[PDB]
């Protein structure tokens, strides 16, 4: 197939025709794409924690070569574009666009798909690294974490954020306990590791955040001795501090937001842009009216109070010593 | 923001 066939196919937008050629240059990959089906992808879908509903659709959906040709021959070279990559952290996080939903559950789920086909490769580069499994798979779970999310905020099955599963997929990114660990460079080259915060596994409490902070230096100098970070760095609504005007002591985000040290300027007031951060990870955001919001919680009272004073905020950028 | 990275 040729890459305009595929993209005009799929109903994907002209400004995607860079992308497609780059992969209908790169090719498939040597190691021919392998979907697991049946009881063999329900086993796996569990193992990643992906909900019932969803498994047993995504298993349901799953594509095939000779009746959906445009959408087999993307996940071919979405897969090696991925997987040319394993193990480097300084290639930039590409794991192509969505697919337009008109594409049914195939096209909803097709970076689960992507995900699936690309696990072996993963877990291969884990065992290279000699990364122990249960750390391997515990990484791997987020992927039950972001299809439930997509669910959550539009109504049907999904899993629309194949840019970050891409870290992931590439063996560079790690859950250690409560927090995620990535390897990273700054600007200037220097190692470090991204901090990273799932949903999954309930509150950022100070004892569960300080283990996982103490398990990122021998983790990290155990298996990528060669990247010899020494501290962790954040960039986050987390650590705005304007939430120090709404949120209480007893708040899990005031108290561990303490021990960080802030190196960005302080934002100008009318810059909106941190808006839509917030937005997305207390409420999943999707253009609702702000009266519409919950507001159980104090963040959640917080969040729209804040902006109803019109008022913003800020993602903040700082750094705590690795221990 | 809503979009993501990092570049
Ligand atoms: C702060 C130190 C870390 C700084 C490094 C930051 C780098 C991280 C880069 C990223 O990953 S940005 C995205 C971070 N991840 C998320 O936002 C995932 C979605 N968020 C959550 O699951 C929670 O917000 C989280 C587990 C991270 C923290 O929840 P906690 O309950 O520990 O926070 P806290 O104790 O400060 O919460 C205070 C109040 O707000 C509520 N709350 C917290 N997060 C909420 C939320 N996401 N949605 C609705 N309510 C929330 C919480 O229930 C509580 O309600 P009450 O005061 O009424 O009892
Ligand atoms: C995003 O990339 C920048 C520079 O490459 C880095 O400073 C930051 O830590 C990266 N984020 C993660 C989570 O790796
Ligand atoms: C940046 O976004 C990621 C996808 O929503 C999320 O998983 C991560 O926690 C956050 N730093
Ligand atoms: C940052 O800029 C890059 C291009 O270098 C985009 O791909 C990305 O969406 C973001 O705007």
């Amino acid at each position: 197939m040729d890459p305009e066939t595929v993209r005009i196919a799929l109903g994907l937008e002209e400004r995607t025709a860079a992308w497609l050629t780059e992969l209908d240059e790169l090719g498939p990959p040597a190691e021919p794409v392998r979907l697991p089906r049946g009881e063999e992808a329900r086993d796996l879908l569990r193992r990643l924690e992906v909900p019932e509903l969803d498994a047993e659709e995504i298993v349901a959906a799953a594509p095939d070569p000779d009746r959906d040709p445009a959408l087999w021959w993307l996940l071919e070279r979405t897969h090696h574009a991925i997987v040319r990559h394993m193990g480097d952290h300084r290639a930039k996080p590409r794991g192509g666009p969505p697919l337009p939903y008109e594409g049914g559950a195939a096209a909803r789920y097709f970076h689960v798909y992507v995900f699936l086909a690309t696990v072996p490769a993963v877990r291969r580069f884990h065992a290279e690294r000699g990364i122990p499994d249960e750390v391997g798979w515990e990484t791997l779970t987020q992927l039950g974490e972001l299809v439930a999310i997509h669910r959550r905020k539009y109504g049907q099955g999904g899993m629309n954020m194949q840019w970050w599963t891409t870290y992931h997929l590439r063996g560079i990114l790690y859950r250690l306990g409560r927090l995620q660990f990535s390897l990273a460079t700054g600007k200037d080259g220097t190692p470090h590791l991204g901090l990273a915060v799932p949903e999954w596994g309930g509150p950022l409490l100070p004892k569960a955040y300080d283990e996982s902070l103490h398990r990122a230096r021998p983790f990290f100098d155990r298996h990528f001795p060669e990247h010899g970070a020494r501290v962790a760095w954040g960039s986050s609504w987390m650590l705005d501090p304007q939430l120090e005007e709404y949120l209480t002591e007893d708040s899990n985000i005031i108290q561990l937001a303490r021990f960080w040290t802030l190196t960005d300027s302080a934002p100008e007031p009318g810059n909106a842009d941190g808006d839509s951060s917030i937005l997305e990870f207390v409420f999943r955001y999707n253009g609702q009216p702000l009266d519409e919001l919950p507001q159980r919680s104090s963040l959640e009272r917080a969040v729209i109070a804040h902006l109803k004073a019109g008022r913003h905020w800020h993602m903040r950028t700082g750094f705590v010593k690795l221990p | 923001x809503y979009x993501x990275x990092y570049x």
